[PDB]
RNA sequence: AGCCAGGAUGUUGGCUUAGAAGCAGCCAUCAUUUAAAGAAAGCGUAAUAGCUCACUGGUCGAGUCGGCCUGCGCGGAAGA
């Protein structure tokens, strides 16, 4: 699973995702698998996708994953009143924008570079397309 | 050559008639007899060799029991002795295992007066071809 | 036969097909392939 | 070879070009040379499809504004964040 | 689209094969008769297989196929 191996700080003021994209293009691959929606996507689902993305093309190709978690989700667990300080780091997502490219892939056939981002896009909170390189 | 009406194969070797061990049971059984399976055999078996396996005709109308002229021994049945291997596969495809050469099988199966396709012979040549290349062997044509 | 959200052909003898306002899978060869309520 | 026609614009800013592609045309620009350079409008369909086949960006193309020819070659494009669509294109008057 | 034909030859394919003859096996995926036909599509036998397919002749006689941008709908939807 992905997540920072340090970091400056513990936990994170809870912000807000709103805008769009920064790295939109297919720019290490020949394929991609680009976020049509908003939400943040969680380390397991980064990595349940990316096994099932993986194993669909075998020890195949290439693939890069552009997205990265560092943002530190805390909860608190039951039984707990409001307050008397902020909870536990519990996990790690990143915040999605519509427009990010969230993995790319080249080394394979077009097709089964769908199929197998076809795959990925299940295990995913948030809608998702197929998109190709270009000149320009 | 009309339809559906009796033949099979299911054998090993011409050196040894009627063998029980590995067909047994299954060559006699529809108008066909396990103990007939020697006469129409050596009608023409050792006037040339015990050392090729043939499969045949069976042919059959409910006649007490069966005529079935026969044809060639395969080419895969002839690089055990006169090409190679005795084993076959080796390791197919890891290294090349063994190798050959195009003057090796041309007469082996040009001789066909009985079987193949191309009526240019040099056709059949290479329509014999690969029957060693089943077993991914090297080629020295 | 199979109800559920996603229905869909499972061999090419499988057929599509709305029945009323309910999409109903249909297959010629295989009973098992047979869905509903998609 | 390559043919784009194309309308100058009557205005400009975020608004208009907003309305738009909200009306299947979207805006584009023409500049270098020594001519100043030129708020132009291309219809969207048409552009797109020039634009799948790759010589698009590697041929010199020519732009037709009132009657007038101009040659130039795709400089930059701003595509949409993810839909199969043009936001804004720079042309090199070259 | 439909209906008639064919779907062959190295080759029953050599094959860590007890038996496989396409078939979990085994690796390769080459080769000839052709209009075309896969060491491979199939329910699948004790192994044959019997029987439809990918493919290509005939028939028929004008449209047909499915991706893109989009409007509105449909299923997904169980409570006192
Ligand atoms: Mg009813
Ligand atoms: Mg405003
Ligand atoms: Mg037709
Ligand atoms: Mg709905
Ligand atoms: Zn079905």
């Amino acid at each position: 699973m992905l997540q920072p191996k340090r970091t400056k700080f513990r936990k994170m003021h809870k912000g807000r995702n709103r805008g769009l994209a920064q790295g939109t293009d297919v720019s290490f691959g020949s394929f991609g698998l680009k976020a049509v929606g908003r939400g943040r996507l969680t380390a397991r689902q980064i990595e349940a996708a990316r096994r099932a993305m993986t194993r669909a093309v075998k020890r195949q190709g290439k693939i890069w994953i552009r997205v990265f978690p560092d943002k530190p989700i805390t909860e608190k667990p039951l039984a707990v009143r409001m307050g008397k300080g902020k909870g536990n780091v519990e996990y790690w997502v990143a915040l999605i924008q519509p427009g990010k490219v969230l993995y790319e892939m080249d080394g394979v056939p077009e097709e089964l570079a769908r199929e197998a981002f076809k795959l990925a896009a299940a295990k995913l909170p948030i809608k998702t397309t197929f998109v190709t390189k270009t000149v320009m | 050559a009309k339809k559906v009406q009796a033949y099979v194969k299911l054998q090993v070797a011409a050196g040894m008639a009627n063998p029980s061990p590995p067909v047994g049971p299954a060559l006699g059984q529809q108008g066909v007899n396990i103990m007939e399976f020697c006469k129409a055999f050596n009608a023409k078996t050792d006037s040339i060799e015990k050392g090729l396996p043939i499969p045949v005709v069976i042919t059959v109308y409910a006649d007490r029991s069966f005529t079935f002229v026969t044809k060639t021994p395969p080419a895969a049945v002839l690089l055990k002795k006169a090409a190679g291997i005795k084993s076959g596969s080796g390791k197919p495809n890891k290294d090349k295992v063994g190798k050959i050469s195009r003057a090796q099988l041309q007469e082996i199966a040009q001789t066909k007066a009985a079987d193949m396709t191309g009526a240019d012979i040099e056709a059949m040549t290479r329509s014999i071809e690969g029957t060693a290349r089943s077993m991914g062997l090297v080629v020295e044509d | 036969m199979k109800v559920r959200a996603s229905v869909k052909k499972l061999c090419r003898n499988c057929k599509i097909v709305k029945r009323d306002g309910v999409i109903r899978v249909i297959c010629s060869a295989e009973p098992k392939h047979k869905q509903r309520q998609g | 070879m390559f043919t784009i026609n194309a309308e100058v614009r009557k205005e400009q800013g975020k608004g208009a070009s907003r309305r738009l592609r909200a009306a299947n045309k979207f805006p584009a620009i023409i500049y270098g040379g020594k001519e100043a350079p030129l708020a132009i409008e291309l219809d969207h369909d048409k552009v797109m499809n020039m634009q799948a086949k790759a010589e698009f960006y590697s041929e010199v193309l020519t732009i037709v504004v009132d009657g007038k020819e101009i040659k130039v070659k795709a400089q930059d494009v701003q595509r949409h964040p993810y839909k199969p669509k043009l936001q804004h294109i720079d042309f090199v008057r070259a």
